[PDB]
């Protein structure tokens, strides 16, 4: 499974977009728990999110420091950011990300605990 | 460990919509009419190790049949998909057994009643009694809400490998590598970003 | 590559070429894949494609090949036959028919390729219903007669057979024409004599396996048409229901050949043939318990252990005791020396009915619903099935789903997110039978409750399954007992039920408790309406869930209110003794308190239960003091948001407050749900001003889009404020529906209402018009709309062409204005159609337009109510009589009827309203053979009858847009379908007799003298 060297600090219910900019609109790729995993030797932190039934992974990726939450012009719940490495579908991809909440309150906690991750990476 | 799945019934009952979201889970809201056949890999994570399914999505429209029963050759597994919100695609799901079986005489078969996800529902679940004499399974699908919608994978899976307590277990997470951003494009990580920032996400009004 | 290169004909067909291209489409992946795809199709669809399979099936190395070869010929053989000359013809025959012969005769070939005999088998019968028997007289002694060379050829033959009864009996409804199916039926039965011959002998002599399971198969099929002495005044009977069962490679096709002859309805007045059904049963049931399990096997072990065909197996055993049983159970009934089968039969049934297996279980539950429902009836039945019935109830209350009203599920206790319709249908079929199985013996039924309750109470045997499927079972036999054995019963479930959620604690356990207390007293309101003590306690425990915080315990507590308070509200209106005031006085007072904790959407199911109390009373000024009492706090909210809102103006700039007022205008939505037509003081009282703010939300909302574009629809802010406006029309459209005082609406609501919502509607951008306002209108127009012709006339011009350019570009774009739309239309043109005759001729053309477009949607939402309005329209046409408008209206607008009628009936795909679309045809052929349009549709020689000419014109219609169709062909069908336009059922077999002859060469025109 390759999360038992790894410690769970945030975990939300979520929805996550990836922008076909080719076809200039949002594809959904999962519904499932979004989790912030500190590895224990290394303590970098990732987002790992498998959607529900299937268990398959949507996203896979380092909080690195570099990146910046912005809000989508449709929703106050919702988050959007560039991801220069994700490897959720296999080889290492970019993807500009999409991910929406059950609420506000659920999204703006995101925001917290996503900010307070990177300053973890920063080290 | 790879079976071929051949996916049949009328046209607009899902059957695309259903395996692009299980390629790349989104939901595809456009009617594109397939065109003779469509072949993806699809991949599950079970306990009994990996399983693929080479997945021969067909077209249900007459007029873009293509081969039509040639596709069903070699066939291990098929699932055959109607719309509970339209009466005719399941009168039509004898005439689909029929030319499925004729050239796939035993094979394990699911029946989807798909787009159970609306209000108006036209095929009732009493009227549903298709699959009893022809022995194949039922399931009470929606690619829409994702209601049920692994599970014809998880029932194939069982009498494929012959394994009837396999389960789908998640697939591991390898660790992702620390890259940073290209300031050789960084500033232009805000013309395609901006764009997906000012293109509405869709369906705001559902839980998620 | 060069895969190419066999779709050139001019040269010569590389068959290896062609072998490669199919290797690579069946065996490769990914381009090669896809462009060896493409290139197949095309080779296949090409016209000429066939005249190389001759040399495909010699010299091709391939089986695929040989398959897509015969895919070919059987696209000529079923679509273009009769084209080809007679040699041509002789020339396919003798090929398929020499081929077959050739692969079965050598040995390895017909055991390696199965399927290129049955694509030839297949290929064969399409043949053989083109030219059997008046062009093949001796095909069924020849091959009787070629059976005896081999044995292969034997087996093949049986193959052929049972494709060929499937083709002419079980899938000819629908491809054949009404003549063809019937003349191919009767050529079978002529011939069957000798085709059961052959069947038997070698089901008699019989090989071995191969050659019994492809005549037992074939055997299958004939059971469905064949007369019964074939399967009675024989043997074969003996030798299904023994000597096939004992071999496991021939039991299950003899399981289903048994089936299929248990489900016929015998002479019932023949003792023989009972003594024969009897004997068959007997004898199936003997073999099963000697050969396959005893009686006491654990079937729902063995179902999910998945050994071989196990489960296959007992799917079809039980689909044979169930159709056997409920046809011809009563043969075993009275006889003593038959109980101990009957017995055992049914006790299979109930180890049958342990298995784990949704579709299984609902398949043995079906039967049950027959057998308890004959015993609930029937004297002296009941008592056979005793100890049976005993088990079942067992199985049924261990085996409950979840109903609807229980919102709290297992995924870790959390809330439902989607209804599962198969879940809740089959609750409704399993308290269908444990309702019967309650009336049948009262005391068992409650002793195996109150037995599991008190090991609930125990710990004995609890758990969450256990606790729910016992609380599930209690509350679905609710009024099977009587009142006071009633009342006995749920006041011990209920205390205690209540003394477990008080003993364990958790957020979870406490919270599958209280969705069990709420389901059981939700069921019981004949208890609680003559307990007030009770409904009191009870109604305080749901105020008491509503501070839980499991937001699923909440919303069940809102959603039973309503249930409880929908049977028992006269108990909440009056004073009850040893109180102070009635309850709905304090329940209003804490209505603030109560709800503290629960979120908008069940704050306003709140209040709705509340009106459902307040309609109760009649007194009209108790009522409306009541309805005012309740409608405080959204009254003293919406008191100050509207007036430091007329002034200050931007103040509809806060998000807070548009969530305030959305609420407001919720709640009252929420309250004229349930009281209707007493919602009129309350509804006048915020009127005028609502009104206002609609507009004041309406100007922002056309503000932001100049502002941001229309991009500005899609944020939070407009969509909050469209919600305004989407919830105000709501509140309107509620009460109208529901409204007495049909006076109050035209003199008051309907002025002010067209005038703040119509203009906005016509002169926002597309992307700014809510389709709630077509919806509004709709229910306007249904309830008042033959009081206010002229506004009608008004709601036209505002909605009809704008909406109408919407939505006639394609046929999905502005999806939920399409349905509202002809909603609209149908109404009007139902209930004031005068609206119409006041359009200009140009309008009028669009009015036609915009029904045939709906016509030609996909949609059944659209398509049903356009081919509504169309035959509407053509009745309200025939009502004005001989008038202009009448003929104007046929000369400009009769033949776009039924021209565009008949595209949507033959163009494939609107097969979903062919009954709707024959209905109108139907109607508007009658109008000119009832010589009701009295002007000359024609602008051809005066004086010829419109009958005369509708017949040229559909003649040279129908000519033109299927030229492959024989002069007489179109002469005869237009016949036949003129003589039956007062006989829809004739009619639309007329029609489908004419869908299948455009997809063949050669139609038989004496087809449509089938009536
Ligand atoms: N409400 C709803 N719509 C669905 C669902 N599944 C598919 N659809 C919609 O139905 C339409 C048909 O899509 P599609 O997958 O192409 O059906 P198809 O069977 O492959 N058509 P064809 O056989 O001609 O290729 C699409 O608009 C799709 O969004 C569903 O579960 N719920
Ligand atoms: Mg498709």
């Amino acid at each position: 499974t390759m999360e038992e060297d790894e410690e769970v600090l945030y975990k939300v219910r979520a929805k996550l977009f990836r922008f076909d900019a080719d076809a200039k609109e949002w594809k959904e790729r999962g519904t499932g728990d979004c989790k912030f995993l500190k590895n224990k030797k290394t303590n970098k932190v990732r987002i790992l999110m498998r959607r529900d039934k299937t268990l398959k992974i949507c996203a896979n990726h380092i909080i690195a420091p570099e990146y910046t939450l912005k809000p989508n012009v449709g929703s106050d719940r919702s988050w959007v950011y560039a991801c220069t490495a994700d490897i959720a579908e296999g080889e290492a991809e970019a993807f500009t990300f999409a991910i929406r909440f059950g609420s506000k309150e659920n999204a703006d906690k995101f925001k917290e605990e996503f900010e307070k991750a990177q300053e973890i990476n920063k080290k | 460990v790879q079976f071929k799945l051949v996916l049949v019934g009328d046209g607009g009952t899902g059957k695309t919509t259903f395996v692009k979201r299980h390629l790349t889970g989104e939901f595809e809201k456009k009617y594109v009419a397939t065109l003779g056949v469509e072949v993806h890999p699809l991949v599950f994570h079970t306990n009994r190790g990996p399983i693929k399914f080479n997945v021969w999505d067909t077209a249900g429209q007459e007029k873009f049949g293509g081969l039509r029963d040639g596709y069903y050759i070699q066939a291990q597994c098929a699932i055959i998909m109607f719309d509970v919100t339209s009466r005719v695609t399941y009168k039509n799901v004898p005439n689909w057994h029929r030319d499925l079986v004729r050239v796939c005489e035993n094979i394990p078969i699911v029946l989807c009643g798909n787009k159970v996800d609306i209000k108006d529902r036209k095929v009732k679940a009493k009227s549903i009694v298709f699959h009893r004499k022809k022995n194949l399974q039922y399931y009470d699908i929606s690619a829409k809400s994702n209601y049920n919608f692994e599970k014809p994978f998880l029932w194939l899976a069982r009498k494929l490998i012959g394994d009837p307590n396999l389960e789908f277990v998640a697939m591991p997470a390898l660790a992702p590598p620390e890259v940073v951003m290209d300031p050789a494009l960084a500033a232009q990580y805000e013309h395609d970003l901006e764009v997906a920032q000012t293109t509405a996400l869709p369906d705001e009004d559902d839980d998620l | 590559g060069s895969m190419e290169g066999i779709l050139d004909f001019s040269n010569d067909l590389d068959i290896a070429l062609l072998d490669q291209v199919v290797s690579t489409f069946y065996q490769g992946s990914g381009v090669q894949q896809k462009q060896a795809q493409e290139i197949l199709t095309k080779f296949q669809d090409n016209p000429d494609a066939w005249q190389k399979a001759d040399q495909i099936l010699q010299f091709s190395t391939n089986p695929q090949s040989k398959f897509i070869a015969l895919s070919i010929l059987d696209k000529l053989i079923t679509r273009k036959w009769k084209l080809l000359p007679n040699d041509h013809r002789i020339g396919i025959r003798n090929f398929v028919v020499g081929m077959i012969i050739s692969m079965c005769q050598d040995d390895e070939v017909f055991k390696t390729q199965k399927n290129l005999i049955n694509k030839s088998d297949l290929t064969l019968v399409q043949i053989l219903k083109q030219e059997w028997p008046q062009n093949w007289p001796e095909f069924i002694p020849e091959l009787i007669g070629s059976s005896s060379s081999s044995v292969n050829v034997c087996e093949n033959n049986m193959i052929v057979l049972k494709l060929l009864s499937e083709e002419v009996f079980d899938f000819s409804a629908e491809q054949m024409t009404q003549a063809k199916a019937l003349h191919l039926k009767n050529s079978m039965s002529k011939e069957f004599e000798q085709i059961f011959k052959l069947c038997f002998q070698v089901l008699e002599q019989g090989s071995s396996s191969s050659l019994i399971v492809a005549t037992l198969e074939s055997l299958l099929r004939y059971l469905h048409w064949i007369p019964y002495r074939y399967i009675y005044e024989t043997n074969i009977l003996e030798l299904l229901s023994t000597k096939f069962m004992t071999s496991p490679d021939t039991r299950a096709i003899t399981l289903k050949c048994l089936t299929e002859v248990s489900n016929l309805k015998i002479p019932q007045d023949n003792d023989l043939i009972k003594r024969q059904t009897v004997l068959f049963f007997q004898n199936t049931l003997q073999q099963i318990a000697t050969s396959v399990m005893p009686v006491t096997a654990d079937l729902k072990a063995t179902y999910a252990n998945a050994n071989g065909n196990d489960q296959s197996f007992l799917q079809d055993l039980a689909m044979f005791l169930t159709t056997y049983l409920a046809r011809n159970r009563a043969l075993l009934e009275s006889d003593e020396s038959l109980r101990e089968l009957l017995l055992n039969a049914h006790q299979y049934l109930i180890q049958l009915s342990k298995i784990e297996e949704r579709e299984l279980f609902k398949t043995t539950l079906d039967y049950w619903h027959n057998l308890v429902a004959d015993l609930f009836y029937e004297p002296l039945k009941k008592h056979i099935y005793e100890e049976i019935c005993s088990q079942l109830r067992l199985v049924i209350i261990e085996n409950m789903v979840r109903p609807e009203e229980v919102l709290v599920v297992e995924n870790e206790i959390v809330r439902e997110f989607v209804k599962e319709s198969d879940t809740i249908q089959l609750y409704k079929s399993e308290r269908e039978v444990l309702v019967y199985l309650t009336h049948l013996n009262v005391i068992d039924t409650e002793e195996i409750m109150i037995s599991k309750l008190a090991r609930q109470i125990d710990g004995s045997e609890w758990s969450w399954h256990n606790i729910n499927t016992l609380s599930w079972a209690i509350g679905s036999i609710s009024g099977t007992m009587s009142e006071d054995t009633e009342k006995r019963f749920v006041v011990t479930v209920i205390k205690d039920l209540l003394g477990l959620c008080e003993q364990k604690r958790g957020k979870d356990n406490k919270a599958v408790v209280a969705s069990d207390i709420m389901y059981v007293v939700g069921q019981y309101p004949r208890f609680l309406k003559a307990h007030w003590n009770f409904l009191r306690t009870v109604i305080l425990k749901l105020f008491e869930f509503m501070h839980e915080t499991h937001e699923g315990v909440q919303d069940m507590a809102c959603d039973t209110f309503i249930k409880i308070v929908q049977k028992c509200k006269y108990h909440f209106v009056i004073q009850q003794p040893r109180e102070s005031e009635p309850f709905i006085q304090t329940i209003i007072r804490d209505i603030q308190k109560t709800t503290a904790d629960l979120q908008p959407q069940q704050v306003h199911t709140f209040y709705k239960a509340c009106g459902i109390i307040i309609s109760e009373e009649r007194s009209v000024a108790e009522r409306n003091r009541l309805l005012s009492d309740l409608m405080q706090l959204p009254n003293m909210a919406w008191d100050t948001i509207v007036e430091q809102s007329t002034a200050n103006p931007t103040l509809l700039l806060d998000s807070e407050t548009v969530k305030i007022i959305a609420n407001i205008i919720k709640t009252n939505v929420a309250v004229c749900t349930s009281m209707g037509a007493d919602f009129y003081p309350q509804l006048g009282h915020i009127y005028y001003n609502m009104l206002q703010l609609y507009r004041a939300v309406s100007s922002m909302i056309s503000a932001q889009v100049a502002a941001e574009g229309l991009i500005a629809t899609k944020t939070p802010k407009v969509r909050g404020l469209r919600t305004i406006k989407k919830e105000i029309l709501k509140l309107v459209e509620t009460y109208i529906s529901k409204a007495r005082n049909l006076d109050d609406v035209v003199k008051v609501l309907v002025e002010p209402l067209l005038n703040a919502v119509l203009e906005d509607y016509m002169n926002n951008v597309p992307d700014a018009r809510d389709a709630e306002v077509l919806n509004c209108m709709t229910t306007v127009v249904e309830k008042v709309g033959h009081m206010i012709p002229q506004g009608v006339i008004l709601i036209l011009q505002s909605v009809f062409e704008c909406t109408l350019d919407m939505i006639n570009k394609d046929f999905t774009e502005y999806p939920e204005h399409r349905v509202e739309f002809y909603k609209l239309l149908k109404v009007i043109n139902e209930k004031s159609f005068a609206a119409f005759l006041e359009l200009p001729p140009a309008a009028f053309k669009l009015f036609v337009d915009a029904i045939c477009w709906a016509f030609k949607h996909n949609n059944r939402d659209v398509e049903v109510n356009g081919l509504q309005i169309a035959l509407d329209l053509v009745k309200n046409i025939e009502r004005m009589g001989n008038v202009p408008f009448a003929n104007e209206f046929h000369k400009n607008y009769f033949f776009i009827f039924v021209s565009e009628t008949f595209f949507v009936l033959t163009d494939s795909d609107h097969k979903s309203g062919f009954s709707k679309q024959a209905l109108l045809l139907m109607k508007l052929i009658s109008l000119v053979y009832d010589n009701k349009i009295s002007v000359p549709l024609y602008q051809v020689p005066q004086g010829t009858s419109n009958q005369v000419y509708l017949s040229q014109y559909l003649a040279n219609m129908l000519s033109n847009a299927f030229p492959h169709l024989t002069s007489e062909q179109i002469a005869s069908f237009l016949s036949a379908l003129t003589k039956q336009c007062k006989d829809l059922v004739v009619f639309k077999g007329t029609l489908r007799d004419f869908l299948v002859q455009i997809k063949e060469v050669g139609g038989d025109p004496t087809d449509y003298l089938f009536a």
